[PDB]
DNA sequence: AGCACAATTTAACACTTTTGTCAAGCGGCC
DNA sequence: GGCCGCTTGACAAAAGTGTTAAATTGTGCTATACT
């Protein structure tokens, strides 16, 4: 059949003897004096004891066997375990045991009535009195009370852990009651918490079998694995494995007990010799509480027992999910060079012989070359250096067949992609430059995992979506990526920075005077006005829109037009002033795509420069192109983008950054103000502290002035000469990076926290005073330990993001939801009570192609409801926002949809990539992680706030807020500067300490009460005194502030689709027929219990609030969860009860082996597409 | 902090014995199996059935009494005598315990933890206290003090991080160990393997002496320190892919063969399934006898080899 | 320090050697073995 | 630190026999 | 008459049963010292 759902939970002790049957016992000897393998005990091959001469009877047929001595046609030689499972039995029959029972009071305390001491009896050190015969001391009992001697005071009676098995049926018959008389404990508060947990644990045993077999009475390990043979190589030898020795402390103990018990063995001797047996159980399960090192009493390495290794932390769960081991790929260095811009790649011309060897062998079989496939495996091994004909047949195989190039580490969706292998020379694997901006890494010897897809159904599934010429142009986040990265920008920026070299201001009677005279000396081709224009009258480039401006590029080639934009009149489409330099740009993009008609109305002219706008040109072009042509651009801007800079050259000489000749005296006035604040001390004025910050602000301002003077000196005169600005404006330079070199930047702060006294005498050209560098280093330390510390905690937080949003996939078609969200067009500023334009940078990416909740009327045409408001509509609303017609643009966010198992159709406006609506199959659940999967490295963990709200952890100072909206009420005293809020009702007492105690008045819903300036009280209180109204929005607004501080491109619903997961769980109150009054049912699934039953029972609920890590421990499935930091409690709660895993889930399929429910394997794309015309015609009658 | 303390508090909570209550209660054992032996040969219970089964009843703290009540005219005292002597398996064996523990603190290292050593140790009392010669006027005391360590040495050799080390290996290992440490303390450098032969005697050269330190004593690797060591070569993927391939190649290389030759090789060189039948069994079913069916075997070595020197295929041997 | 830590066992080993036996083999060369203060002192340079 | 006795058990190796393979002889066919 | 093929006889090489020699356990038990 076909794999589908999955089942688990506990298994009765009788079921344990089912899978294992028998074959066990005997010591755990891993060898003998001779015959290292067999041992007839530990890992003995089932029915293999030297020469059993049997067992082969169970097998029907297939082959012969029974060879008397040595071995027959058994598994030992072949099929031995075959990596398959092989349970033993470990026999066992002692008093009792324990399956760890986790550390969340499971299988005990909850189903019983004892804590912090439930182990005292489970470890054979107490007495769980489970009998009634009327005591004496203080009446009888029914639980633990006989702590030694007590149980003998009367001399049933159970002092061992064996009682755990006795409370099986005793709790089973009372189970029905444990669900009735237990729930009988109505409110009363306090204890109404235990009754909830006790009912959840007993709710499992309430149905679907599952008995309290927690009291293990016979374990069953594994033998096939652990057994590593001799491993020489290099300089070493010997070998072995675990799981065996650490297991020897279980069977042997069970046997020795069978030898002691059988003979004369008094109580005391058995009680301790038994507790060690269960200890061995937990020992084989998980080593904790005390541990069990090797070579006792000496301490060394902790024995590996599932914990952290296998079924636990990174060891056999983190490595098997994704970080497996590809059996078809390789690694190499990185290189760059004009290949063809996308559509191609590098990849060696030697190793490729192995990656594409398979099909390559079959090709030669028919191409005369190799006589057979086998022979083709012995012509390329001894490095005979073929380099003959084979390199040709290899091309046929590498024709239209793409390859997947990966980058480590990985970040966002832009971390893989695919190209077409174009074997070059050597071994270095090169790629296109632009692609680097997606991996974030400088070429310095880095590698790239080169994966290769085999199946042809994987090739088309790749080159059609993973091709760099598709899923790279317009990435997620918000802004484009394929845009011309660094370098390229400077290749077109070096020709549009004006040529005004200052010539003066003469005048001619229509070019008959200062035309020839000035051509001799003074006044060249800069200013000077005549008739109307200026010096533009000199080289009139005629031509036309026939074959580009001839006279233009023609004169430039010769010793005429200096190019580099020297101001010249062309003819193009009209008498302009654009220089032949810009003409080139428009000519490059012209022939590239098709006719300048598009680039003409797109490319600007008023403010050319080619600054940080190259991302808008290509972006705006997509609307009139669409990959096919778009790709051509990034290719045209390539060739010229580098050649122009090559056949020109621009070096960074030590003088290239001319020192501000008008700076020296500036420091004089700044230093002349030093004594000013210094002599104030000798006169006893202004506290030493006031003096401190007084001088700080001084240099904090002058620095900006000096930077301004420099940036200015580098603006007017010295245009193209200064490269430090050519990249600072828009290419590959930082503005604050300039004030460092020619500047003087020295406002460094002490290592702890206190800006030093005197700054730093930067001016690199002049070596520091040997003290300046040591002083500036104190601050240049946090700028490296923080970025590197982005793998300590922050790096282990992104996982939490990918776990939460997982089963979120865009499917179905038109769900139909009323309630909608109204995105704010204007935000407030804590500083001053006044809304701002939100800087536009937030509104744009916040409404980029959405779903207008309702008709939008705003001067002119209306924006129909459900209309995909592209970038155009956005600008139309922003520019019309200043007018005063719109304040809250209506829209539909993923936060409004009755579907927790699936995303939503057409609701997630635009698939932010192909410039169109999302496609059914786009796992936004993973894309949402790709959005946040980038800023991580660009943060400051050394304080952390983004995760604070996620886990809903109460922020610093709690930031107390008004839970209710009363009135003013502002009373002050001595130390009780607390503020209250009430109105004709009850008054709460907010012990407001001493800090942000503002006035304010007229009550307040929540706001902040004044003290909570930022990071309002944990969402717990919000939703508690508000609901899923502010919770779902407060995050999308606050959380982004941490991103807006660094100007992030991502935004939109990428972060608005992950919130619905943390707010899709509800509680229970007076349920209908459904058990558990407490409960913790999910959203949609709960709506079902109130949808079908609505045609009858009231099933009210309350919008609960869970963190980000909590949305994993308790989910609709189990395969997920764990990981984080609790791969122990998960499998517990997950077990016991039925808790049947769902089906629709990326992981569920990847792990189990099923196909992806998303991608091309979605339930919306599994039909037929084969019909060569006549096929449909034939079947038409064949039916 | 180990669980040994819990037992250390239960073992050191009950007092040992005075001095005279050691023999007065011991004699109960002697007359015990004796009074029990009365019914033994009386019905034929080997005197071991009346003891093992009765002792199980002596510990009511957790049947045969039937016929033990019909006591004839000559039986009525033996009853009380059997139960009176039943108290022999009562108090005794509750003291030695404490007197024990303070001994396992010696073998704290060799093998098995302190807690484990307790087992094999105290267990040595179960059989020691039993075989006590109440005759001699020495009084039981520091005797079982030995029946424990001897059980420990007989245990540390039985149980260890090895495989199977009898009384002929542990005693030799420690002997080669003390010697290696004996010559070391009387040389200045670590003695080789052969240089230790003279230290022993006859039979001990350098090979066998190396075979002793070859097996183990406690090594066998630290199991899996720091998925420790990879290494693997059993269910080789390519070997399996080439397994069927090399097989298919033969299925194809046999297409130029005749039944009265191919099948002959099939049954002869055990291929059909696994039966390595010989020309004798291949001649009975193939009409003709030996020779010519053997002249076809050679004909196969040649007629087939003649199809190899011209057709590359000698690359299937290295597999 | 490591040397000391290693020499610590030697002292502990001598004690055990003084608790058992008397005339058989008890000489300042037999009670001291070049294994504890050695192997434990060598594993420091090879692994630490 | 451990030796023996006994007892008993485990392990392996060697024999005489049998089986298989090769060469020679006889018969049949051309 | 000759050549080829088939069958039988002889020789050589490798197994089932027998035979004996080497190792473990128990127990015995030893044994010695201390209380
Ligand atoms: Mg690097
Ligand atoms: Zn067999
Ligand atoms: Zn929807």
């Amino acid at each position: 059949k076909e794999v589908r759902k999955v089942r688990i939970a506990l298994a009765s002790p009788e079921k344990i003897r089912s899978w294992s049957y028998g074959e066990v016992e005997k010591p755990e000897t891993i060898n003998y004096r001779t015959l290292k393998p067999e041992r007839d005990g530990l890992f003995d091959e089932r029915i293999f004891g030297p020469i059993k001469d049997y067992e082969c009877a169970c097998g029907k047929y297939k082959r012969q066997r029974f060879e008397g001595k040595v071995c027959e046609r058994c598994g030992v030689e072949v099929t031995r375990s075959i990596v398959r499972r092989y349970r033993m039995g470990h026999i066992e029959l002692a008093t009792p045991a324990a399956h760890i029972w986790f550390v969340k009071d499971v299988p005990s305390k909850i189903g019983t009535l004892l804590d912090l001491s439930a182990t005292e009896l489970e470890q054979v050190l107490y007495f769980n009195k489970y009998i009634v015969l009327d005591p004496k001391g203080a009446v009888l009992d029914g639980v633990p009370v006989e702590k030694r001697q007590l149980l003998t005071d009367e001399e049933d009676a159970r002092m061992g852990a064996e009682a755990i098995q006795e409370l099986l049926k005793e709790l089973d018959l009372e189970k029905l009651e444990r669900e009735l008389l237990e729930e009988m404990k109505h409110p009363s508060r306090a204890r109404r918490a235990k009754a909830r947990k006790r009912l959840e644990v007993v709710r499992a045993f309430l149905d679907s079998g599952n008995r309290p077999e927690w009291m293990i009475l016979e374990a069953v390990p594994v033998l096939p694995p652990d057994l590593r043979p001799m491993v020489q190589v290099d300089g070493g030898r010997f070998a072995t494995s675990d799981l065996n020795d650490l297991y020897r402390r279980l069977i042997n103990r069970n046997n020795r007990l069978k030898k002691l018990l059988a003979q004369g063995a008094p109580e005391i001797i058995i009680r301790n010799e038994k507790r060690m047996l269960q200890e061995a159980v937990d020992a084989v399960i998980d080593n904790g509480r005390r541990g069990s090192p090797v070579t006792n009493p000496g301490s060394e390495r902790p024995l590996r027992s599932l914990t952290d290794i296998l079924s636990g932390k990174q060891g056999r769960f983190r490595q098997n999910l994704l970080g497996k081991r590809v059996d078809y790929s390789g690694r190499s260095v990185i290189v760059v060079g004009p290949q063809l811009k996308l559509h191609q790649c590098g990849l060696p011309k030697r190793m490729a012989l192995e990656l594409f060897k398979p099909f390559l062998l079959k090709k030669m079989e028919e191409k005369a070359f190799a006589p057979n496939v086998k022979a083709a495996r012995r012509m390329l091994e001894r490095q005979r250096d073929i380099k003959d004909e084979v390199w040709d047949a290899l091309e046929e195989v590498i024709h239209g067949k793409v390859v997947l190039l990966n980058r480590a580490p990985t970040l966002h969706r832009l971390g893989i992609q695919a190209f077409q292998p174009v074997l070059v020379e050597g071994q270095s694997i090169q790629l296109h430059p632009l692609v680097c901006e997606a991996f974030n890494a400088d070429f310095d010897g880095d590698q790239m995992a080169v994966h290769v897809p085999l199946s042809s159904f994987a090739q088309a599934e790749a080159r059609i979506q993973m091709l760099s010429a598709h899923n790279l142009l317009s990435p997620a986040s918000g802004e484009p990526l394929a845009k011309p990265s660094r370098d390229i920008i400077l290749g077109l920026y070096y020709i549009t920075q004006v040529r005004k070299e200052k010539k003066g201001a003469g005048m001619a009677f229509a070019t008959p005077e200062e035309a020839l005279a000035a051509y001799e000396r003074g006044e060249v081709a800069l200013n000077a006005p005549i008739v109307v224009a200026g010096r533009e009258t000199s080289v009139g480039r005629l031509k036309f829109v026939f074959a580009n401006p001839d006279e233009a590029l023609l004169a430039v080639a010769h010793g005429l037009l200096d190019l580099q934009d020297v101001v010249t009149v062309r003819y193009l489409g009209r008498r302009l002033e654009t220089s032949p330099g810009r003409i080139l740009f428009a000519r490059i993009v012209g022939e590239a795509v098709g006719d300048e008609k598009v680039a003409q109305e797109l490319i600007q002219m008023d403010v050319p420069q080619e600054k940080n706008s190259l991302k808008d040109l290509v972006y705006q072009a997509f609307l009139r192109l669409g990959m096919e042509k778009t790709a051509r651009l990034l290719d045209a801007l390539k060739y010229y983008g580098f050649t122009l800079s090559t056949t020109s050259g621009i070096t960074i000489g030590i003088d290239d950054a001319v020192i501000p000749e008008e700076k020296q005296r500036y420091l004089e006035e700044a230093d002349r103000k030093l004594r000013q604040i210094e002599q104030a001390y000798e006169m006893g004025f202004l506290t030493d502290r006031e003096r401190y910050d007084q001088v700080i602000q001084l240099w904090t301002e002058t620095t900006e002035k000096v930077t301004q003077a420099v940036f200015k000196n580098f603006e007017e005169n010295y245009p193209f000469n200064p490269l430090y600005v050519m990249a600072q404006s828009g290419a590959r330079g930082n503005p604050q990076q300039i004030r460092q070199l020619c500047g003087m930047r020295g406002l460094m702060q002490k290592p702890s926290g206190e800006t030093f006294e005197v700054p730093v005498r930067s001016s690199f050209r002049e070596g520091l005073t040997v003290l300046e560098y040591f002083i500036s280093s104190h601050g240049a330390r946090k700028g490296g330990a923080d970025t590197a510390l982005r793998t300590a905690d922050s790096g282990y937080l992104t996982r939490k993001l990918v776990d939460v949003a997982h089963e979120i996939v865009v499917r179905e078609a038109d769900c139909g939801t009323t309630n909608y969200i109204s995105v704010p067009l204007f935000q407030m500023d804590e500083v001053t009570r006044t809304l701002r334009l939100r800087k536009r940078s937030d509104i744009e990416s916040g409404l980029y192609g959405r779903v207008l909740a309702r008709e939008v009327e705003a001067l002119g045409r209306r924006l129909e409801e459900g209309r995909y408001l592209s970038l155009e509509d956005v600008h139309f609303l922003i520019k019309a926002a200043e007018a005063g017609e719109v304040r809250e643009v209506p829209v539909r966010s993923p936060l409004t949809c009755q579907t927790r198992y699936g995303v939503c159709q057409k609701c997630y406006g635009y698939d932010l990539s192909m410039a169109r609506p999302v496609s059914i199959g786009e796992a936004v659940g993973v894309v949402a992680a790709e959005s946040i999967g980038e800023p991580g490295t660009q943060l400051t963990m050394r304080t952390p706030r983004v995760i604070e709200l996620f886990e809903a952890r109460r922020p610093k100072a709690k930031a107390v807020i008004s839970e209710i909206d009363g009135v003013v009420r502002i009373e002050e005293g001595e130390d009780r500067l607390s503020v209250f809020v009430e109105s004709e009702g009850f008054s709460k007492e907010y012990k407001l300490p001493k800090d942000a105690r503002l006035l304010v008045k007229d009550g307040d819903y929540v706001e902040a009460g004044q003290p909570l300036t930022r990071g309002a009280i944990d969402p717990h209180q919000l939703l508690e005194a508000k609901g899923p109204e502010a919770v779902e929005r407060y995050l999308v607004d606050e959380i982004q502030k941490v991103y807006r501080a660094q100007g992030v491109k991502l935004h939109d619903k990428h972060i608005e689709i992950v919130v619905r997961q943390m707010l899709k769980y509800v509680e229970v109150t007076d349920p209908g027929d459904s058990r558990l009054l407490e409960g913790q049912v999910l959203e949609k699934w709960d709506v079902e219990a109130l949808n079908e039953r609505l045609i009858a029972v009231p099933v009210a609920w309350k919008p609960l609030l869970m963190g980000v890590t909590k949305s994993a421990l308790s989910t609709k499935s189990w395969l997920s969860a764990a990981s984080f930091q609790n791969t122990t409690h998960v499998l517990t709660e997950a077990a016991i009860a039925g808790k049947k895993d769902e089906l629709i889930g990326l992981k569920e399929n990847v792990i189990l082996g099923r196909l992806i429910p998303a991608g091309t394997g979605s339930d919306f794309v599994r039909f037929t597409q084969v019909v060569d015309q006549r096929t449909l015609k034939a079947i038409e009658e064949a039916r | 902090s180990d669980p040994v303390r819990q037992y250390l508090h239960e073992i050191g909570q009950v007092p040992l014995l005075t001095l005279e209550e050691e023999i007065d209660l011991a004699r109960k054992v002697e007359e015990g199996m004796e009074a029990i032996k009365k019914l033994s040969e009386a019905t034929g219970l080997d005197q071991e059935l009346i003891r093992e089964v009765v002792r199980a009843k002596i510990l009511g703290t957790a049947e045969v009494d039937g016929k033990l009540k019909s006591l004839p005219k000559e039986l009525k005292r033996y009853l009380h005598i059997a139960r009176e002597g039943e108290a022999a398996r009562q108090h005794l064996i509750e003291a030695n315990l404490r007197l024990v523990v303070s001994i396992a603190k010696k073998y704290t290292g060799r093998g098995l933890s302190f807690l484990d050593l307790i087992q094999e140790g105290n267990q040595g009392l179960i059989r020691a206290v039993e075989k006590f010669e109440y005759k001699r006027r020495f009084k039981f005391s520091t005797y079982a003090t030995w029946w424990i360590r001897q059980a420990i040495n007989r245990a540390i050799a039985d149980q260890a991080r090895t495989i199977r080390i009898p009384v002929h290996m542990v005693e030799t290992i420690n002997k080669l160990s003390r010697t290696a440490r004996q010559l070391q303390q009387e040389l200045g450098r670590e003695p080789s393997y052969e240089e230790i032969a003279e230290a022993m005697g006859p039979g001990w050269d350098a090979k066998r002496v190396e075979e002793t330190l070859k097996i183990a004593q406690e090594p066998v690797s630290l199991e899996t320190p720091i998925d420790f060591i990879p290494d693997e070569n059993l269910p080789s993927p390519v070997e399996a892919a080439a397994q069927s391939l090399l097989s298919e190649e033969l299925e194809k290389a046999l297409s130029k063969l005749s039944e009265r030759e191919a099948m002959v090789l099939k049954l002869r060189k055990g291929l059909i399934d696994g039966r390595e039948h010989t020309l004798e069994e291949v001649g009975a079913y193939f009409g003709v006898t030996r020779e010519r069916i053997r002249q076809i075997e050679n004909k196969a070595l040649r007629k087939l080899k003649y199809h190899e020197s011209r057709t590359r295929k000698l690359r299937d041997f290295l597999e | 320090d490591q040397f000391r830590v290693g020499l610590a066992r030697l002292a502990r080993g001598v004690r055990e050697r003084m608790v058992m036996g008397s005339p058989d083999t008890l000489t300042p060369a037999k009670l001291v073995n070049s294994r504890p203060l050695e192997a434990a002192l060598r594993e420091f340079f090879s692994r630490s």
